[PDB]
């Protein structure tokens, strides 16, 4: 039904950023 | 190589949500002739009576 | 007289709000265990039980 | 790996959401098409009622 | 008096049993909840 979004980030904390965005969803995402 | 997979079962949950929107269009449009019957059964039970009193 | 009246109330209206904090912790199991484990048809309810000094 | 258990996950919800947003305009469609035959036919009796 | 409750989804209810067999940390009993209602997403996470 819905369910895009779209952005950018820098590299300095790319990897920071993807452990904590599944802790607080509780899981249920998909960040390529 | 996941999200080409995930979206086409979304695509597929829109025709099965739509088919729902398939079927309660055909049992409302199937309900609107059946109300016909109601016509069918007054009509005779009318009849009846304007002929006994008539 | 008050004494006693209060005493029956407090017996049975903590013993309710215990069992209402018991089954809201179990709705709070049986929330995030389905998003954190997958939904087949439902994840595999287990508990656990106290422990002293060896956590 | 572990991603492709995240993706599981999310055909297992969309299909489960597909199948609860589809019976619910079915339970629609069960509880609508009696209460429109109930008006309908009591709707259909008045316009005879006054030719009776 | 405090109390810990964590449950272990994936047999899969056997190994819980296994969490008995040490016998210095807990009983490790099962408290079992029936099946409640399900069929929402973003309602599920809004309940949280």
């Amino acid at each position: 039904r819905l369910g895009f979004v779209a952005g950018v980030i820098n590299r300095e904390r790319i990897p920071t950023f993807e452990r904590m965005l599944w802790r607080v969803c509780r899981g249920n995402v998909f960040l390529r | 190589q996941g999200i080409q997979q995930l979206l086409q079962a979304e695509k597929r949950a829109a025709e099965k949500v739509a088919d729902a929107r398939k079927r309660k269009a055909r049992r409302l449009k199937q309900a609107k002739e059946e109300a016909q019957m109601e016509v069918d059964q007054y009509r005779r039970e009318r009849e009846q009576e304007f002929q006994s009193k008539q | 007289k008050q004494f006693g009246p209060l005493v029956r109330w407090l017996k049975v209206n903590f013993s309710e709000a215990f069992i209402a904090w018991i089954h809201v912790k179990a709705l709070r199991v049986f929330v995030e265990s389905v998003l954190r484990y997958g939904l087949p048809v439902n994840f595999q309810a287990m508990l656990l039980q106290p422990n002293k000094k060896t956590m | 790996a572990d991603v492709q258990k995240q993706i599981k996950h999310m055909m297992a919800f969309i299909e489960q959401e597909a199948n609860e947003k589809a019976e619910e305009i079915d339970a629609k469609a069960e509880e609508e098409f009696n209460i429109e035959k109930g008006r309908l036919v009591q709707t259909q009796r008045l316009k005879i009622m006054e030719y009776y | 008096t405090e109390f810990w409750l964590i449950s272990a989804p994936g047999t899969w209810e056997k190994l819980h049993a296994a969490t008995t067999k040490n016998n210095n940390l807990a009983v490790s009993s099962k408290f079992n909840i029936p099946d409640l209602k399900v069929g929402t997403l973003d309602v599920l996470v809004g309940l949280s």
